[PDB]
């Protein structure tokens, strides 16, 4: 239903070696279809899904030569905050900025994000309105310079108007990838601890999107107190993998069961073993 | 597509 | 089971000589690691993964190859060098070595100084007679010997042992021991070894009454 | 500052003598500095190809790399990570069926 | 490749009516978003005004209620009415677009 | 410093049980990617390896050996066992623990315990029967090679001096050789100028303390 297009952007200031490495990579839900290395072999914006690769070379140019001013930002932005927080030029520091928006069922401006850190932790972030800022101790001129600039309102145009419609025109070009709902493959896995406990395990492979649930129930209500559960760990071929195990007594398996819950599920799937 | 003209912190 | 095999079985180099150890591998091998086992230690790691010197390993020896076919080298060999290298693999976890390669000083000839040693009168008086044939500093380990009893041939009833290459000149040394009965000694006179080598002209023979 | 948190895993169940793809994905670690290799019984497998590094809601980098591989009874593979938080690089075997 | 042959400014009276211009060649795809911005001698740049390709507007606080983003679709021209300039407003203008990542040549905008 | 060090019994019989321990210093089983792993070198032929152990105490065997081999570990009190049932003839061999470090490059078999050898016969342990070479009446006209035999003894470890270390200079001591009757011979030469056979004496002082029999036997030249 819902879809989002987010931008991941990451300076690690190299000390002594070289200028800083620059990262950006661009989501749209759980699929990335851009990215940008200042280490990569070529300075330029590279597409990284196959319903963008049919953009047209201004397209790239636009992308690469705003990625590149978004680099030589974000070397100027480490330079001064090491200066804002009084560090040592010897520290390597990490800056890490996000910003994007959401789109709701009916193809609308939902919300918009636009936050930024420093050495991982959150140092200025765009409210929900659009409008206004929230800002740490040393991130308060930083808000001032930024309230100046009138940065907040050009984010606001960004997010609200254009972020909105780019994000519908790669939904419309991806609509057989992004716009798919890959159901999840599921097994029920039983291994052996010991003679008088045994583990089952509850596998859910290559769903998309990433957002699922596992409970396991003892035929009766949830067992989320005694269940061992893993990250949606990423397949690689773009869909995401989780599972759920509890301990079984050696012999009341049939007692227990994993509820799977996925967008792709047409009723939500109840295995037994 | 990305943001245009983002500002120095 | 990857099963490695190393082409030289036994190599001799003089220091100096670029040496080269080669071990093919029946089954393609991400790596091939090298050890060294200098008699009477254990083996120590050399070549860690296929190039890499292992710590203390000198300067001089490299690893190459991939594949099914890798190789161990000496630019400049020392003395020190002197010992048996295995090839060593792990990518199939029946973990392999090779059959070794015993790497020896390459030493000009010399011949070996035969000597014959008649059963003991002690040892006699016990039931047994054991004659021993000795070889004294020979370079080539190919000498091989023969027992002449009363100027007949025997041929099974001898055992050959050979010490390692001498530290301080590099030759060998080899005693052929025959053991025989006391009724089966009494028997036969004249007892006599003769023994070729590659350093000698001609067959060389010590005899005993 | 923060520690990793690694799972080595393959794209589909494993199937000896099948081709898959082995992947270890480190999650959650800050800073970005990190080193990983995937290992088939301790050697470095090359052409670890990875993603591009991204970071959650809380700055927490996550990183994917993966192989190709195919699986066999005997032989077993581990990615070994290393970090600033991590004393010496820690080794995740793969589990076969976890 | 792309030209923005921004043009327009000058100098203008307190209260004025100015209408600034901004036009594209070369690319026949940058009408999907434009905007405009600013920077005062010695300031740095600052956010004017945007339009998107349906007719969008945003504008910053300074300039909200006193100035006009405009645009045309068939002729490709962007436009930007700046009614009341105060002498506050004085600085060069760079009319950007958005899809192309390509900034104005700089029309200078001065108030007496 | 790293330390591995085998431990186990000398002599088996055929169709026991071996059970060897490899105690470890330096390193913690416990720790990820470390695991200690058992080569045994038959005599002086080439390297086989017997079975492996994990920090995750996953075992690896050799399958040739898969059936009589076992493998198991103490990381509380840092050692590794190795059992093999139904031991045969063919396990003689010099046994050695290795570690194996998957943190940093070049950990297979970085480290190797000194080795314990193990020899499995039927035999009995039994002192050496020492005898005498003498020189050949004929001497020449350089140097001559004196001698000791050093026969039917029980197990293999056996040191043949002369003189108690004084004429170390040029003395050859031969390996065992194994008899058919599994007890082990072996010969200590040593070569001496002809004019001083009859002149000196040489004595040879053999060390076999697995039969806790020391002998030394006076060499002189033959009648």
């Amino acid at each position: 239903g819902s879809h989002s297009m987010r931008y991941f952007f990451t300076s690690v200031s190299r000390p002594g070696r070289g200028e800083p490495r620059f990262i950006a990579v661009g989501y749209v839900d759980d699929t990335q279809f851009v990215r940008f290395d200042s280490d990569a072999a070529s300075q330029r914006m590279e597409p990284r899904a196959p319903w963008i690769e049919q953009e047209g070379p201004e397209y790239w140019d636009g992308e690469t030569r705003k990625v590149k001013a978004h680099s030589q930002t974000h070397r100027v932005d480490l330079g001064t905050l090491r200066g804002y927080y009084n560090q040592s030029e010897a520290g390597s520091h990490t800056v890490q900025r996000m910003y994007g928006c959401d789109v709701g069922s009916d193809w609308r401006f939902l919300r918009g994000y636009h936050q930024y850190a420093y050495d991982g932790k959150d140092y200025i972030a765009l409210k929900e309105d659009l409008r206004s800022w929230t800002a740490a101790d040393a991130a308060q001129t930083t808000k001032h310079k930024w309230e100046a600039a009138h940065v907040a309102e050009q984010l606001r145009a960004y997010l609200e108007g254009t972020c909105v419609e780019w994000l519908r025109r790669y939904l419309e070009n991806g609509k057989e990838t992004l716009q798919r709902t890959d159901a999840p493959k599921t097994h029920m896995t039983h291994h052996a601890v010991s003679d008088h406990e045994a583990t089952l395990r509850c596998w859910a492979l290559s769903f998309y999107p990433a957002e699922i649930t596992l409970t396991w129930q003892r035929d009766g209500e949830d067992q989320t107190q005694d269940t061992e559960l893993v990250e949606t760990r990423p397949a690689g071929d773009g869909t995401f993998q989780k599972w759920a195990a509890v301990v079984v007594p050696s012999g009341q398996e049939q007692r227990y069961t994993c509820h799977v819950q996925h967008e792709g599920l047409p009723k939500p799937l109840t295995l037994r073993w | 597509s990305l943001l245009m003209w983002i500002t120095q912190c | 089971q990857i099963v490695l095999t190393q082409s030289p079985a036994i190599m001799s180099a003089s220091p100096g000589e670029k040496v080269t150890i080669t071990c093919s591998a029946s089954s393609s091998v991400s790596y091939m690691h090298w050890f060294q086992q200098k008699p009477g230690t254990s083996p120590k790691l050399w070549i860690y993964s296929t190039s890499n010197l292992a710590s203390g390993v000198p300067a001089r020896f490299s690893g190459s190859g991939s594949g099914t076919s890798y190789s161990l080298t000496i630019s400049r060999m020392e003395a020190e060098d002197a010992a048996t290298y295995y090839c060593h693999q792990r990518s199939s976890y029946p973990l392999t070595f090779g059959a070794g390669t015993k790497l020896e000083i390459k030493r000009t000839v010399a011949a070996p100084s035969v000597f014959i040693f008649p059963p003991s009168d002690e040892q006699l008086k016990s039931g047994t007679a054991s004659v021993v044939c000795l070889l004294n500093n020979f370079y080539p380990r190919e000498a091989k010997v023969q027992w002449k009893v009363d100027n007949a041939l025997q041929s099974g009833n001898s055992q050959e042992s050979v010490t390692e290459q001498d530290s301080k000149d590099s030759t060998y040394s080899l005693s052929s021991t025959l053991t025989l009965s006391k009724a089966d000694y009494e028997k036969h006179k004249v007892y006599a070894c003769e023994v070729t080598h590659q350093g000698l002209s001609s067959p060389v023979t010590k005899s005993f009454n | 500052q923060r520690t990793p948190k690694i799972q080595v895993y393959s794209r589909h169940p494993a199937e000896n003598g099948k081709s898959n793809f082995l992947n270890c994905y480190v999650s959650g670690f800050h800073p970005s500095d990190i080193e990983v290799d995937l290992l088939k019984n301790g050697e470095r497998i090359e052409k670890v190809e990875h993603s591009d590094l991204s970071f959650s809601k809380d700055w927490s980098f996550y990183l994917l790399y993966y192989t190709e591989f195919t699986p066999t009874e005997k032989d077993e593979y581990a990615c070994r990570v290393n970090h600033v938080t991590l004393s010496q690089p820690k080794i995740v075997k793969w589990d076969r069926d976890m | 490749q792309v030209q923005l042959q921004e043009s327009g400014g000058g100098l203008v009276q307190a209260g004025g009516s100015l209408r600034l211009s901004c036009a594209a060649s070369g690319n026949i795809s940058a009408v999907y978003t434009m905007g405009w911005y600013r920077q005062a001698p010695g300031k740095e740049r600052e956010f004017v005004a945007a339009i998107d390709y349906g007719g969008s507007t945003y504008y910053a606080d300074s300039v909200k209620g006193r100035f006009t983003i405009s645009r045309d679709n068939a002729k490709n021209t962007v436009y930007l009415q700046m009614n009341s300039l105060k002498p506050e407003d004085t600085a060069v203008y760079y009319c950007a677009s958005y899809y192309h990542g390509y900034w104005g040549q700089g029309t200078q905008v001065t108030v007496s | 410093q790293v330390t591995l060090k085998e431990s186990g019994p000398g002599i088996l019989q055929p169709s026991q049980t071996l059970s060897l321990t490899c105690s470890f210093s330096g390193f913690s089983l416990s720790t990820s990617g470390m695991g200690v792993s058992w080569i045994r070198q038959p005599s002086g032929k080439g390297l086989e390896w017997l079975a492996h152990i994990y920090w995750d105490d996953d075992k690896r065997y050799n399958p040739s050996l898969k059936s009589r081999l076992t493998i198991s570990k103490d990381t509380s009190s840092n050692q590794v066992f190795l059992k093999i049932t139904s031991v045969d003839t063919a396990d003689t061999a010099t046994y050695y623990c290795a570690r194996v470090y998957y943190g940093y490059d070049g950990g297979f078999f970085d480290y190797w315990g000194q080795g314990t050898t193990l020899t499995v016969s039927s035999a009995s342990t039994k002192g050496p029967s020492v005898f005498p070479l003498a020189p050949s009446s004929k001497t020449s006209g350089g140097t001559a090679a004196l001698g000791c035999l050093v026969k039917d003894y029980f197990p293999e470890p056996v040191t043949v001096s002369w003189n108690s270390g004084a004429l170390t200079s040029g003395v050859h001591t031969f390996p065992a050789v194994l008899q058919s009757s599994g007890l082990y011979s072996l010969s200590s030469v040593v070569t001496v100028p002809s004019s001083s056979l009859g002149t000196q004496t040489y004595i040879c002082n053999v060390n076999h303390k697995p039969s806790n029999t020391k002998v030394d036997k006076k060499v002189e030249p033959k009648s």
